[PDB]
Parts: structure tokens; C-alpha cells; sequence
């Protein structure tokens, strides 16, 4: 189960 | 940029038995980056239906690729491994050996 | 009775041919279960295991819905991480990612990760009380900075600690007949000469899982790591994994030496001489 949130570098 | 150079295995998936069939791999592993071109060989020439694993790689960053397929030993019947990478002038070629 | 959770995603630059390769695959201890190539043709998370086929709809709409977000998420990072090392357009650069959890043998939470890389090299990566974070270079520093901002230890933390370990109990349930289990290496010992007065010993282990393991030599109870040939652990195909360790010793004094083996499926280590 993935993490859902996104974070860009 | 870092690079490293494919550390290359082949190998058989069951102990070795002429007349049986089995599975012939090539595992390489360690490389960066990730392009990287392997063939089985049968008798020199490249092997038709060859498999491979999804592309990961370890803790240390680098890649690993299992290459793979269905095959009868015989005892006349010379395999090996070719690959090639970015780190490799030429294509580097492993032979099979049953022991190993 | 250590078990884990883990993704490994991997996005490649192809200046001039289109969008990055992005390729993730999903792993609980040694096992696949899942993957995403950008270039194949289903364009949607596929399963790699037969428990997790169990899984509805629903989940691989979600799955499929996130690694295709984080596919994007890593385009964007390629052009942003260019920038941010001065780099020109021209060349192809990788970026690496990976994260995960660890349960005990009681199957509650033991640590998490979430490391990143570029081109090979550690880029940024959370501490192991998941609150802060290591950057490498200058460049990883704005990253850092980002992401403090924006609490993202926070998010990974509850990710870590709830979400991935409730799903990897989950599938370590649903796949109870085969994930859960702890195979011991079959081994046997070889003997060749290699001229009149030396000999080869090698130390083999075959169908192990999963495939953390340890093969030393030792001569007279003392360690022969730096006389040894050890070759890395390999995957045979069928779900199990390989190794094997050479030694070669004077003939005649074979008795002298001794092939030891660890395992988590081994009641007890193994001591191996040859005879």
C-alpha cells in the first residue's frame, strides 16, 4: 500500500 | 557522475542434469546507471524468449536485473552470459559452468 | 520473525525521447508483489504475487491512481534537481527512491525509512526518529528546508508507523501460506583438486528465504573471510536464493577447516567440514 501524499524535492 | 560496473553470475535455476529441463539465469547486479543490454547465448548465438526481472536495485543504490529462461542441458551444449554497459568497453561475456 | 514493507522507485531521463522511464515495484521481505513500467502497455500498478490478487478493485485503482502520481512527482523532480546542480539538458540523470517499514517478530512497528537519491548517490534521506532529516550536498539543502516546511516527516512518520504496518500485517495474513515462511538452506560441501598438494572446498546453501544468510570458512576455528570467494547471494528463480563460499587449502589439512552457515531458518547454525 503506497504512501499517497507527494513531495517534491 | 558515479558509476559501477555490473558484477555478472550465471547459473542454473536446479542443480545441473543433462536430458532435464531447467532454468538458465544470469544475475547481474552492482551497476549504475541502469541501461544495460544481456543476452543468454546457446553455442555463441543470442537465446530467442529471455525474461527479466523488474529493474531494482539495493541498499547501496545500485542495480540488480535476474535474466532468465526455460532450458535443457546436454553435455555438448555450451551456455553463457553477454552484457554490456556503459562501463564496459566490450561486451563481457560469462560461460556457464554447471559447477558454480 | 523480522518482517518488512518495502518500494523501490527508479525514474530515468531520455533526453530527446520523450518522457522519464519510471519503474516501481513493491516488496514484502524478499517477495514481489507489485509493479508499474511507465512503458508497458497495462499502465496500471499489476500484481506479482498471488495474494495480492485478493486485493478489489478499489485498491488497484488506488495504487495504480498513486504510482502514476509519483511518476510525476519524480518528472518534476529530474528538471528541478538539474537546476539545482547547474546541470544542462543534455545528459541523462537517475533518480532513486525508496521507503519502507519494519515490524518485529510480534509484527508491531520496529523502524521506517524513506530515502532518496540522484544519480547514484544519497541525496536526502529521513532520520531514523522520523522527525528530521540528512541532506548530502548544499543542493539538498533546499530540499531539506522544503520539506521541513511542509511537514513532511510528519506525513512519512504516520505512514511509517500506522499505514505500513497495518497493510504489511494485512498481507502477511492474506499470503500465510507462503510469506510467512523462514526455508533453510539445503547445503553440501564439493572437493576438487586443483594440483597435487592444494585443494578447492566450497561451501554451497540452495533454496533458502528469505535471502539474508551468512557462509564462512574457517581454519582452525579462525575466520578466512579474506581467503574466501563469496560469491553475492542469488535470487533462483522460483522464489528461493542461492550462495556459496570457496576456500582453497592445502591438500591434507581439509580437516582443519570448517564451513559455517546462519540462517533465520536454521533451529541452529550449521558447522560443515568436509569429509
Amino acid at each position: 500500500f503506497l504512501w499517497g501524499p507527494r513531495a517534491l524535492v | 557522475m558515479i558509476q559501477r560496473t555490473p558484477k555478472i553470475q550465471v547459473y542454473s535455476r536446479h542443480p545441473a542434469e543433462n536430458g532435464k529441463s531447467n532454468f538458465l539465469n544470469c544475475y547481474v547486479s552492482g551497476f549504475h546507471p541502469s541501461d544495460i543490454e544481456v543476452d543468454l547465448l546457446k553455442n555463441g548465438e543470442r537465446i530467442e524468449k529471455v525474461e527479466h526481472s523488474d529493474l531494482s536495485f539495493s541498499k547501496d543504490w545500485s542495480f540488480y536485473l535476474l535474466y532468465y529462461t526455460e532450458f535443457t542441458p546436454t553435455e555438448k551444449d555450451e551456455y553463457a552470459c553477454r552484457v554490456n554497459h556503459v562501463t564496459l568497453s566490450q561486451p563481457k561475456i560469462v560461460k556457464w559452468d554447471r559447477d558454480m | 520473525g523480522s518482517h518488512s514493507m518495502r518500494y523501490f522507485f527508479t525514474s530515468v531521463s531520455r533526453p530527446g525521447r520523450g518522457e522519464p522511464r519510471f519503474i516501481a515495484v513493491g516488496y514484502v521481505d524478499d517477495t514481489q508483489f507489485v509493479r508499474f513500467d511507465s512503458d508497458a502497455a497495462s499502465q496500471r500498478m499489476e500484481p506479482r504475487a498471488p495474494w495480492i490478487e485478493q486485493e478489489g478493485p478499489e485498491y488497484w485503482d488506488g495504487e495504480t491512481r498513486k504510482v502514476k502520481a509519483h511518476s510525476q512527482t519524480h518528472r518534476v523532480d529530474l528538471g528541478t534537481l538539474r537546476g539545482y546542480y547547474n546541470q544542462s539538458e543534455a545528459g541523462s540523470h537517475t533518480v532513486q527512491r525508496m521507503y519502507g517499514c519494519d515490524v518485529g517478530s510480534d509484527w508491531r512497528f520496529l523502524r521506517g525509512y524513506h530515502q532518496y537519491a540522484y544519480d547514484g548517490k544519497d541525496y536526502i534521506a529521513l532520520k531514523e526518529d522520523l522527525r528530521s532529516w540528512t541532506a548530502a550536498d548544499m543542493a539538498a539543502q533546499t530540499t531539506k528546508h522544503k520539506w521541513e516546511a511542509a511537514h513532511v516527516a510528519e506525513q512519512l512518520r504516520a505512514y511509517l508507523e500506522g499505514t505500513c504496518v497495518e497493510w504489511l500485517r494485512r498481507y502477511l495474513e492474506n499470503g500465510k501460506e507462503t510469506l510467512q515462511r523462514t526455508d533453510a538452506p539445503k547445503t553440501h560441501m564439493t572437493h576438487h583438486a586443483v594440483s597435487d598438494h592444494e585443494a578447492t572446498l566450497r561451501c554451497w546453501a540452495l533454496s533458502f528465504y528469505p535471502a539474508e544468510i551468512t557462509l564462512t570458512w574457517q581454519r582452525d576455528g579462525e575466520d578466512q573471510t579474506q581467503d574466501t570467494e563469496l560469491v553475492e547471494t542469488r535470487p533462483a528463480g522460483d522464489g528461493t536464493f542461492q550462495k556459496w563460499a570457496a576456500v582453497v587449502v592445502p591438500s591434507g589439512q581439509e580437516q582443519r577447516y570448517t564451513c559455517h552457515v546462519q540462517h533465520e531458518g536454521l533451529p541452529k547454525p550449521l558447522t560443515l567440514r568436509w569429509e
